DNA sequence: GGGGGGGCTATAAAAGG
DNA sequence: CCTTTTATAGCCCCCCC
């Protein structure tokens, strides 16, 4: 296909190596959220990349919404950076991806039910419950979200390559469901 | 209906300060005092 | 001149994206230099 | 709430206690009483008191929210309360709950 | 009253009390 | 479990137009 799944979210970790005092964090930092009765986490959110990132007193971190491996190691630096900058010996150890989230559109209607019947091993689809199927790929292992639409979803991935992989396997499948 | 809340605030906060002031041995003099300055600042 | 400050109390603050809607309410704005008062003020913002 | 100090209406009165405490008429514990006495009094004014609408709009530059405590900062306001309009370049917001 | 806006449902993954 | 993110999409209820 000339088809390219877009990547629309990544999930990343770094440990930037010292204990962290959040309510310091949630008082001097701008665009913080702190409410250790609900979450234990300050959720910190940057324009550029537009990431939100949820910063431990252990002084570990996640950051999320980034779609690049690029933005999702620059935002998690500027989120390291600004805690660096109030005061905290701040590292940035252990960088790591941990999810990625991709999407396209093979251009064309579904037969979800044929889908669902043949690949019985694979996937389930119960409409009431959520109009998408559910296809559990072994190789590599991704999960991806099939709609009558022809949207895609692929999520579960490691690396970019497992989305791409995936979705090139699922397309020969989808074609031979497609809808007249 | 601002000054009006202004005047109704003052008012109360005066008039229940009162016994405070007095309880501390304060001349009812100061307390009107206050109340002058406190008027004239938001003028 | 004037510092634009607004001292309230929060009736439900939310976000969709960055979409934020604010509900507001016993609040005293001070504006432009001038003084304001609402029981209820209700925005919206895109951060 | 200890929300309503840092108004005209609260600072004008801050001040005028500061001088007293500075020329020594009144005590700060006094003086600390009569802040207090005026929260009780501008928090019941509030709400039993004024009751009209407002509505703004404008884009949202910061945010904060600790201690249950919300502090925004708006860029290019505009205050809508039905006899029209009120702009501004910029609105700090702080909100308890 | 209704619509539209919010929420629910489903997917992956990390953080640590 | 709490929470965040994001594509996708049907059905639910409720607010105040």
């Amino acid at each position: 296909s000339g088809i390219v799944p877009q990547l629309q979210n990544i999930v990343s970790t770094v440990n930037l190596g010292c204990k962290l005092d959040l309510k310091t964090i949630a008082l001097r930092a701008r665009n913080a959220e702190y409410n250790p009765k609900r979450f234990a986490a300050v959720i910190m959110r940057i324009r550029e990349p537009r990431t939100t990132a949820l910063i431990f007193s252990s002084g570990k971190m996640v950051c999320t919404g980034a779609k690049s491996e690029e933005q999702s190691r620059l935002a998690a630096r500027k989120y390291a950076r600004v805690v660096q900058k109030l005061g905290f010996p701040a590292k940035f150890l252990d960088f790591k991806i941990q999810n990625m989230v991709g999407s396209c559109d093979v251009k064309f209607p579904i037969r979800l039910e044929g889908l669902v019947l043949t690949h019985q091993q694979f996937s389930s689809y119960e409409p009431e419950l959520f109009p998408g199927l559910i296809y559990r790929m072994i190789k590599p292992r991704i999960v991806l979200l099939i709609f009558v639409s022809g949207k895609v979803v692929l999520t579960g991935a490691k690396v970019r390559a497992e989305i791409y992989e995936a979705f090139e396997n699922i397309y020969p499948i989808l074609k031979g469901f497609r809808k007249t | 209906t601002v000054p009006k809340l202004y005047r109704s605030v003052i008012e109360d906060v005066i008039n229940d300060v009162r016994d405070i002031f007095l309880d501390d041995g304060v001349d009812e003099q100061v307390l009107m005092e206050l109340k002058t300055l406190w008027e004239n600042k938001l003028m | 001149d004037t510092e634009n400050v607004v001292v309230c109390q929060y009736d439900k603050i939310h976000r969709s994206k960055n979409k934020w809607k604010f509900h507001l309410k016993d609040g005293i704005m001070n504006l432009n230099g001038r003084d304001y008062i609402f029981s209820k003020a209700i925005g919206d913002a895109e951060w | 709430y200890q929300l309503y100090r840092n108004t005209t209406l609260g600072n004008s009165l801050q001040e005028s206690l500061d001088e007293l405490i500075q020329s020594q008429q009144i005590t700060p514990q006094l003086a600390l009483q009569v802040l207090l006495q005026f929260d009780k009094a501008i928090n019941a004014a509030l709400a039993q008191r004024v009751r009209n609408r407002v509505n703004f709009r404008g884009s949202l530059n910061t945010y904060r929210f600790c201690d249950n405590v919300w502090t925004f900062v708006l860029n290019d306001v505009e205050f809508r309360e039905v006899t029209e309009l009120i702009k501004v370049d910029k609105v700090k917001i702080v909100a308890c709950d």
